[PDB]
């Protein structure tokens, strides 16, 4: 079978509004909630910070961005996540070449603007800044999706 | 004491490859584009940002910060300040730099807010249809005084 379940879910989720009245492109947590719902992967409720709190308490953490990309290539849902002061950020890690030989490709919505949005063409190291991208947590679900 | 900021267009530069910048009478700003497969970036995650103070002649580097929005660079009318939109994930801040030294003058966390800067000042919006501040149910004026430090 194909191993494009994660990417298909991201594409299908982009134009949805997980939260009533809020396009997923503008809401990182909503985008991730829509992706997980399509894949039927249980996800902590709440905003990005609350989601990271939940993932930290339950999901296995990967050692590196490189490992995150490999797991995504193997059909696992991998969430890159980092709390903010109020506005945290979550992104879906996908298969692809590592930016600066470290940072995996991703999809994400962002209230910061189009610059923070990725439809798979930006790495986590091009959505989070030079300091934050080295503080990322990579949470992987216990089961693969394809 | 409320100085006026004007948008600086940031465009591909001649010469050294992958450089994007712009200038007015007082200051030139340059960025490097290090995204190997995107020749038209909308942002610059890698320092340094190069500032040239045309009047004094000094060149300096902003060695840290970002990610710098390509469309989010503004110059004060007197050339003494460079105001820059910087973001990370879903967070964002506006940062003012001294054009002569590259030192930070002021930061303001604007995470969660839509925003615009123009002749008339800084606007911050809430309950918005989209990215433009004009899509917002409420738009508040925010003082630029600490950014100007006129």
């Amino acid at each position: 079978s194909h191993m494009q379940c994660i990417v298909n879910a991201c594409k299908n989720s982009w134009d949805k509004s997980y939260l009533a009245g809020t396009p997923n492109k503008d809401n990182c947590s909503g985008f991730v909630q829509s992706v997980a719902a399509e894949l039927g992967v249980p996800m902590p409720r709440g905003n990005a910070n609350a989601m990271v709190d939940g993932l930290e308490q339950s999901w296995t953490k990967l050692a590196s961005g490189a490992e995150a990309a490999q797991k995504a290539a193997q059909g696992f849902l991998v969430i890159a996540g980092l709390k903010g002061r109020t506005y945290g950020h979550v992104a879906v890690v996908i298969s692809g070449p590592l930016y600066r030989q470290k940072y995996p490709m991703c999809w994400c919505g962002s209230i910061a603007g189009a610059v923070g949005q990725s439809q798979g063409l930006k790495s986590v190291g091009q959505v989070w800044n030079r300091t934050d991208r080295d503080r990322l947590n990579y949470y992987v679900y216990s089961l693969a999706s394809c | 004491a409320d100085c006026t900021f004007t948008q600086l267009e940031i465009v591909p530069q001649f010469g050294s490859p992958n450089m994007f910048g712009g200038e007015d009478e007082h200051v030139r700003v340059m960025f490097s584009n290090e995204d190997p497969n995107d020749d038209n970036p909308d942002a610059f995650p890698e320092p340094p940002v190069y500032l040239a103070d045309r009047d004094s002649g000094n060149d300096c580097r902003i060695e840290d910060g970002g990610i710098w929005s390509r469309g989010g660079v503004f110059l004060s009318q007197d050339g003494r300040r460079v105001l820059m939109h910087e973001f990370s994930g879903s967070s964002a801040e506006l940062v003012s730099y001294d054009s002569a030294t590259c030192k930070v003058v002021h930061r303001e966390d604007i995470s969660g807010q839509r925003w615009a800067v123009d002749k008339d000042g800084l606007r911050l919006g809430q309950k918005c249809s989209g990215e433009s501040v004009d899509s917002c149910a409420k738009i508040v004026k925010r003082s630029l005084a600490p950014f100007c430090q006129t």
